[PDB]
């Protein structure tokens, strides 16, 4: 009963791992997609040089 | 001689009990190592790599 009550807080490990990979990909989505632009502003400035 | 013979023949069903505790409460020991190591792993991503990072 104590494998059934003592279970780690926050939703399980077959849970988490798509909760992970959610968080992840939203983290990547909403910051290398303006590294991309960030570069191509960049470069614009390179050949402006 | 049959005395030596019955006493070696209970000698592991006398026995077998004490392994059994034994590994009944190794294999206890193990769940409460992979609890604690769940603990630290879910630790590890959601509040070292989810939220913070």
């Amino acid at each position: 009963l104590h494998m059934k009550t003592s279970l780690p807080p926050g939703l399980p490990t077959q849970e988490l791992l798509q909760i992970q990979a959610s968080q992840e990909k939203q983290q990547k989505e909403n910051l290398g997609q303006a590294l991309k632009r960030l570069e191509k502003l960049l470069k614009q400035a390179l050949e402006r040089i | 001689v049959l005395v030596g013979e019955q006493q070696q023949c209970q000698d592991a069903k006398s026995q077998q009990k004490e392994q059994m505790l034994l590994l009944e409460k190794k294999s206890a020991a193990y769940s409460q190592v992979l609890l604690r190591c769940l603990t630290l792993l879910q630790r590890l991503l959601q509040e070292h790599r989810l939220k913070t990072q």
